[PDB]
């Protein structure tokens, strides 16, 4: 998966 | 997945004490920005000093859009821009740096994982053997086109960005990016495979200035065995799971392994060093890097 935030 | 005590209690001491022991063999560290805050490159989201609280000057859209691959792809001198603004005069690693160059030096430290773009661990002294730098580096950069791809070094990118000249390709002037993971972007190769053989054997998870706020990093406090102690140094407590939504549990009367040590990295290291009797050591490398650092 990528990069990601929350 | 049984969940067993290996701590004998839940503080600085016990995990010193658990270190020292014959259980203790593989060290993972997992660090993100608070851990060269004290280096001067600020965090994110600290409030006041967090990058967050301070990008009102770049006409963005919102905040967050000049670390997102997308925007940058439109419009690259935000950025670049910032970069400028951040981009050190000197690259000195701290001493929680140092202190993970110990666990190395020691034959602890099975891996570093950061979040980190500074290159601050490389040059504390950690090799690519030891580093699995989860969002990229600084340290290279390339051509963005699926054809020139030729690489560029940190000395020729940091004079694109001080002479305020967007990178272009020599070869093909495309774009020229830093090796970082924007957001939005696939993590490298090199993160998944080392995961997924790293935390079958690890035996003690430091979790060192990190919000644990971005994903999938987050999630490798999961990884570890259940039994396997986690101590976390950072100025607040984080990694707990959401009331609402195998996250840290330092307080709930189930606790067994979590340990939060609250204050700065580089005095929670200290400490722990001392406890080690590790602190002169760490005091004498910290002091000798910095000195030959310092006459450059
Ligand atoms: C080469 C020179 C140029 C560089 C400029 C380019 C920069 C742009 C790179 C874009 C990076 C892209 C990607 O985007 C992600 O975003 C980031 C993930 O955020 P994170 O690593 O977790 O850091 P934080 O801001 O969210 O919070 C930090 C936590 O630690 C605590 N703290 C703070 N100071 C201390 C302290 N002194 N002692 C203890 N604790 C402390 C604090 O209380 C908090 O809990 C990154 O890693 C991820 O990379
Ligand atoms: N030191 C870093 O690479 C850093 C700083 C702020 C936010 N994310 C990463």
């Amino acid at each position: 998966p990528r990069k990601q935030l929350a | 997945s049984q969940k067993e005590r290996l701590l004998d209690e839940l503080t600085l001491e016990g995990v010193a004490r658990y270190m020292q022991s014959e259980r203790c063999r593989r060290v993972i560290c997992l660090v993100g920005a608070g851990i060269s805050t004290s280096a001067g490159i600020p965090d994110f989201r600290s409030p006041s000093t967090g990058l967050y609280d301070n990008l009102e000057k770049y006409h963005l859209p919102y905040p967050e859009a000049i670390f997102e691959i997308s925007y940058f792809k439109k419009h690259p001198e935000p950025f670049f821009a910032l970069a400028k603004e951040l981009y050190p005069g000197q690259f000195k690693p701290t001493i929680c740096h140092y202190f993970m160059r110990l666990l190395k030096d020691k034959g602890l430290l099975l891996r570093c994982y950061t979040q980190n773009i500074d290159t601050l661990e490389r040059i504390a002294g950690l090799e690519q053997e030891d580093l699995v730098e989860a969002h990229g580096t600084f340290y290279t950069s390339h051509c963005v086109s699926a054809s020139c791809r030729h690489e560029y070094p940190l000395s020729w990118m940091k004079e694109k960005i001080f002479s305020e000249v967007t990178p272009k390709c020599e070869d093909c002037q495309s774009l020229v990016k830093p090796d970082i993971v924007f957001f939005g972007e696939s993590l490298p190769a090199r993160f998944f495979s080392c995961m997924q053989s790293d935390f079958l054997k690890v035996d003690l998870l430091l979790v060192m200035g990190t919000s644990l706020q971005v994903q999938p990093f987050a999630s490798l406090i999961s990884k570890a065995p259940l039994s396997t102690p986690r101590l976390l140094i950072n100025k607040e407590k984080a990694g707990q799971s959401d009331p609402f939504l195998g996250g840290m549990d330092f307080d709930s009367k189930k606790a067994y392994r979590d340990v939060a040590w609250l204050g700065e990295c580089d005095q929670g290291c200290l400490a722990l060093a001392e406890l080690l009797g590790w602190k002169k050591e760490l005091e004498d490398l910290v002091r000798r890097e910095h000195a030959s650092i310092d006459a450059q």
